[PDB]
């Protein structure tokens, strides 16, 4: 797992039980100085054999010699507008706003495609007590308003 | 779909009238009359009482560019019985069997009879009341000049 240790080795040499010329020591399993292309991977527990694929969040990965070789899969993205004022963007990034207007939440860049609005106005007493009130969708070349 | 009890329904689902969209709009001004306007140039008027009737209006830009049981709209009426595979038919029921929208419909034929000879009790009622279109004491003689 920790390969290439000897490039940062600030110790002199002594006696003890070691490995041969190649044949790195098995850390993840329990055996001895196994060859490098028999290193079992691991992923929160399970001892994956070298060649067992797995389907993760947005990528699929295969256990190569000790390391994972991962390849991307298509997965969507979700913007959320929760509470009165808690925006979570498509890329993480949660923030608090407390507005009073119509605001452009998402719109297509080309010339037309769509535009999603949303009213974030005060609902309580002060200005810091805001609420979502109206969602407006401008679709089908911006000629249909929902 | 315009059923014969009102009941306008879009994609097998009831709609509420009026229903104005980007490409067409459906109105209902008088509860026995439906008015449909399209942006292409097509206008419909569906009558619902006493019997169901239909009136279709096209612009003169669509002249020589339609096919159906309404002809082709080119100025001549000798070629309205021209089928979609060549030649002009002779009778109305021979032309119109080429415009069936379902393949499992039977073929219909003309009827060289008049109904006022087959029914002696209906033919005096028909003579007394339809003659009001021709006599000038009624409020139908105002239209006799046009
Ligand atoms: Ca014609």
């Amino acid at each position: 797992s920790h390969l290439e240790v000897s490039s940062l080795c600030e110790e002199h040499r002594m006696d003890g039980c070691f490995c041969p010329e190649g044949t790195v020591y098995d850390d993840i399993g329990d055996s001895g100085c196994v060859p490098v292309s028999q290193c079992h991977c691991r992923l929160h527990g399970h001892l994956y054999t070298p060649g067992q694929e797995i389907t993760n969040d947005c990528e699929q990965c295969v256990c190569n010699a000790g390391r994972w070789v991962c390849k991307d899969l298509p997965c969507p993205g979700t913007c959320a507008l929760e509470g009165g004022s808690h925006i979570t963007t498509f890329d993480g990034k949660t923030y608090t706003f407390h507005g009073d207007c119509y605001y452009v939440l998402a719109k297509g860049d080309h010339n037309d495609s769509y535009a999603l609005l949303g009213e974030l106005a005060p609902c309580g007493s002060t200005d810091k007590q805001t609420c979502l009130k109206t969602v407006v969708l401008l679709a089908d070349k911006k000629k249909n308003a929902v | 779909v315009f059923k014969s009890d009102g009941s306008v329904l879009l994609n097998q689902l009831q709609v509420n009238l009026p229903h104005v969209t980007a490409s067409f709009s459906v109105f209902r001004p008088s509860s026995y009359h439906i008015m449909v306007s399209m942006a292409i140039g097509v206008r419909l008027q569906v009558q619902l009482a006493p019997v169901m009737q239909l009136f279709v209006t096209l612009d003169q830009a669509s002249q020589g560019q339609v096919q159906g049981l309404c002809g082709n709209f080119n100025g001549l009426e000798g070629d309205d019985f021209k089928t979609a595979s060549g030649l002009v038919e002779a009778t109305g029921a021979g032309f119109a069997n080429t415009w069936k929208a379902q393949s499992t419909c039977h073929d219909k034929l003309d009827w060289l009879d008049d109904p006022c000879s087959l029914n002696i009790e209906s033919a005096n009622y028909a003579e007394h009341w339809c003659s009001l279109l021709k006599k000038t004491e009624t409020p139908f003689g105002r239209c006799h000049s046009a």
